């Protein structure tokens, strides 16, 4: 029915640092 | 209740156990594995249907094109890494200018 | 005006190369592999759109190639090693 | 004769679309060239896949498993 | 002791035998074995469990298979910058050369 | 004769989220092929680490595992937060 | 700590592997973190075949599935 | 004690060149090699049969998919080979 | 008499039908099918290992190592078209200095 939203707030910008930890 | 609502969701169970059935992936199945295949496809429909519908009310429209679809894919980066190698038809690239192209800019 | 087709093109999620010269080029190649084959619309629009987006993908690679050897018109030898990184 | 049903425009206004400004002479035959080199693997694909269906036409759905198969999934023409 | 005697002794015979940077290139690679130091590998790839793990044990093969993929995609990508290097003019490479190579890939 | 699709489906949870949205028959269509990929995706990658973990059978765990595998994190721990209300849900047979 | 395991000789070592003639100061900690993301993600999908079977043990046979399912796969270590 | 290729890969090279040694790292790449592409024609062939309403495994199945996945040179000498071994293997029982 | 000996084959023909049978792919599998696999896998074999005698014929060496099955594999378009993504362990790679070093 109803649902949440998550975290968007980045397109992952990788290549010269490093992703992020869940 | 049927088994396709006996859970109050809203895909099918019936339909993807009689594709595994006929599809020949196994010798059994288990009774919770139609039901979790059925919330894990309806929970990635209903998030991409979220961004998909914050897509159109982006370009403040109300239907849905392929352009609401790429900027509902690949605006979020774990769409984006995990249907990027999917082309789609008549979608539409980002747009993205670079900056020494500009001369002011 | 620099500006104007970037932000005209980009922003037309639409397709903008050929149909029937792209049905006689699939008649062509058909020629040179098979024996005439019948060909759906369906079939040649998704090879138009495989084919606009595997262009697009090598000009999008080979964009930041152009400013990476000091250069901004892109040449032949970047046509020659982003297939390199493509298989 | 059929080599030249693209034309130079076409791939001007499609670098535009992408964010390529300044193009060379020679890009628009090197698009040409990794165009039939890129075509031929998929239709030929096609081709085996009519052969696997013993027909004449070629349908939609070999269209979509060969492009599965190659690593290029389409999604809209079929499923 | 005679395992120890006969590692004296092979050892004894490795100290008496066997004891412009173009040389390198061309001696590199001909060779066939791995590169990467064994038991810092071991000590680190152990700590990048300890982040996904529980006492987790480690089969010595499994980290030997690991040490070669590595190495494998290691210089797979320093082979495809060394292309975009000398590309941009530059025999020196640099972390924007690789940068495209880890851009265009994904 | 009839082709097994789930824009049905798709429409009910779009109108229970937002009922004041659209969408068009082309994305449908789009999506319809993205949800058969997916679920080939982890039908098959089920099936391989069934035949990996020396166990013929397609229980909740393979499927676990496999949305852990292929899903990110995120959507990951959602999937099996999505999956634990649905067993726990259905298990209710009366 | 265990990152700077691989020191500058190591990757000085592997360049020469790689055939490079010169190498800048600025390359061993961009290998070093894109050898952790490398390691990460490989890791990620080999600890869980490891964790869905009951096991505690690393298998080379999970690593060379995990390998296998990534696209890299290896010879020799099963499969 | 699991099912190896190892024996008729020994066989299979004392056939042609019998001069040449196998190790044993070399001998268990070959196997998964072999064992790789197996799996590989395997569920190209599952797919295939699976694709056109042809649930049975035929010659047909696999000779679409080894046209499908081998490059010309090689799609052609392993369709000669094929051939030649399904008329021996028809003719002789 | 086995299936192998039917044809001259010595790949497990049988087995092969057998891993074809019970191994989670397709249901019916026909006479004339596992007979192909076992050709184009003998095939497959026979090329491999005549590459790597000829990697020991010119390297004089009597035995086949990794490297000389890496430089079967990444010296042939067509090996590099069927398996160029796979890697061989203790292989290493190619030796090939670029042309702008030199």
């Amino acid at each position: 029915l109803r649902k949440s939203t998550r975290v968007k707030v980045a397109p992952l910008q990788y290549w010269r640092n490093e992703k992020i930890v869940y | 209740q049927s088994r396709s609502a006996k859970a109050g969701l809203t895909f099918p169970v019936g339909r993807v156990h009689r594709l595994l059935r006929r599809g020949n992936y196994a010798q059994r199945i288990g009774s919770g594995a139609p039901v979790y295949l059925t919330a894990v496809l309806e929970y990635l429909a209903a998030e991409i249907l979220e961004l998909a519908g914050n897509a159109a009310r982006d370009n403040k429209k109300t239907r849905i094109i392929p352009r609401h679809l790429q900027l509902a894919i690949r605006n979020d980066d774990e769409l984006n890494k995990l249907l990027g190698n999917v082309t789609i038809a008549q979608g539409g690239v980002l747009p993205n200018i670079h900056q020494n192209l500009l001369p002011k800019k | 005006l620099a500006l104007y087709e970037i932000r005209k093109y980009q922003r037309s999620t639409d397709l903008l190369i050929s149909k029937i010269p792209f049905a006689r080029l699939v008649k062509e190649v058909t020629d040179e592999f098979t024996q005439d084959l019948r060909w759906q619309s369906m079939a040649i629009m998704a090879l138009q759109e495989a084919s606009e987006a595997y262009l697009v993908g090598l000009l999008e690679h080979t964009n930041l190639l152009a400013l990476h050897a000091k250069r901004i018109t892109i040449m032949k030898k970047d046509m020659q090693l982003a297939r390199r990184i493509r298989g | 004769d059929n080599i030249q049903g693209i034309t130079k425009p076409a791939i001007r206004r499609l670098a535009r679309r992408g964010g390529v400004k300044r193009i060379s002479g020679l890009i628009y035959e090197e698009v040409r060239a990794v165009l039939k080199s890129f075509l031929e693997s998929v239709i030929r694909d096609s081709v085996t896949y009519t052969e696997h269906a013993k027909r004449k036409t070629v349908t939609s759905l070999d269209v979509v498993y060969a492009l599965k198969r190659q690593g290029r999934t389409l999604y809209g023409f079929g499923g | 002791v005679r395992q120890k005697r006969r590692e004296k002794q092979r050892k004894q015979s490795l100290k008496r035998v066997e004891k412009l940077a173009l040389y390198e290139i061309r001696k590199y690679q001909r060779s066939t074995d791995l590169l990467i130091s064994k038991i810092p590998f071991a000590r680190l790839v152990k700590e990048v469990t300890d982040e996904f793990t529980q006492d987790l044990r480690w089969q010595s093969m499994a980290i030997m298979a690991l040490q070669e993929a590595s190495e494998a995609y290691l210089v797979g990508l320093l082979e495809h910058t060394n292309l975009l290097a000398l590309h941009a003019k530059r025999i020196t490479i640099m972390k924007k050369d690789m940068q495209l190579a880890r851009r265009i890939r994904g | 004769a009839r082709k097994e699709t789930y824009s049905s489906y798709i429409y009910k949870v779009l109108k229970q989220t937002h009922p004041d949205t659209g969408i068009s028959q082309k994305s449908m269509s789009i999506l319809n092929s993205f949800v058969n990929d997916i679920f080939e995706r982890i039908a098959t990658e089920a099936s391989k680490l069934a035949a990996y973990n020396k166990k013929s059978t397609i229980s909740a765990r393979e499927i676990q595992t496999a949305v852990r595998l292929i899903l990110p994190g995120e959507l990951a721990k959602h999937a099996v937060s999505e999956g634990t209300r649905a067993v726990t849900k259905y298990s209710s047979s009366t």
